[PDB]
RNA sequence: CAAUAGGAGCUUAC
């Protein structure tokens, strides 16, 4: 009677953006990203990918409430680098790693026959 | 579950017989803004079922 | 007033008066019976 | 635009 729908986890409304960027003014060259309709699956992947770059000084995420399907991420970078470009770089790197993983799994599965 | 990292502590784990008791929140949740009053005292009536 | 002793409805067509109303009716019956003794024979064991 | 009362019984959390 107060239970929301189980499909609001993934169905993006038309008035709700997928992604929203605001800057953290306290420290230089830092941004706060809120990902709507996502959870730990994307958050942990991105966080541990970004944490290994030399030019990334701060990266973290949290899910403020388990009953709401979003997370917020704080990311800081050095002076020359922009956190957004590093975010695209991390996304592309994980995509390439997954493509290589898929190719090797398919070849291995064929060889196993 | 969130990170796949091992937990530093080990967890007591196994099956246990649990029971579903008759007390459900949906049988208890009640709110009232305005509603029926008593004839004699003209004060809010008594009862979740009576609002 | 009847506000202090309102009637009520039991099954959509029936009503019983409050206790105070029946008590007042009993008092009225008693009063009229008193007014039926000082008007005729009353051998002192009915007036009391 | 209007959904009785009184009782008894069994329960909930302290």
């Amino acid at each position: 009677m107060n239970a929301p729908d189980r499909f609001e986890l993934f169905i993006l409304p038309d008035d709700v953006p997928k992604l929203k960027i605001t800057p953290d003014s306290r420290v230089p060259n830092c941004i706060i990203i809120k990902f709507e309709r996502e959870d730990h699956t994307l958050a942990n992947l991105l966080r541990e990918e970004l944490a290994l770059y030399p030019d990334v000084t701060f990266v973290a995420y949290k899910v403020e409430h388990p009953l709401f399907a979003n997370f917020v991420m704080r990311l800081q970078t050095e002076e020359g680098t922009r956190p957004k470009q590093a975010l695209e770089r991390a996304c592309a790197s994980i995509i390439n790693k997954l493509k290589t993983l898929d190719h090797k799994f398919n070849e291995e599965w064929n060889i196993k026959n | 579950g969130h990170t796949g990292k091992k937990l530093m502590a080990q967890v007591f784990f196994g099956p246990t017989y649990y029971q579903r008791l008759r007390h459900m929140v949906d049988d208890k949740i009640h709110a009232r803004a305005r509603g029926p009053v008593q004839v004699l005292t003209r004060q809010p009536v008594e009862g979740r079922s009576r609002d | 007033p009847p506000q202090v002793r309102p009637s009520i409805a039991m099954d959509e067509t029936t009503q019983g008066q409050d206790d105070l109303t029946h008590k007042l009716s009993d008092i009225l019956k008693a009063n009229i019976n008193v007014q039926k003794l000082e008007m005729d024979g009353s051998p002192q064991h009915i007036i009391n």
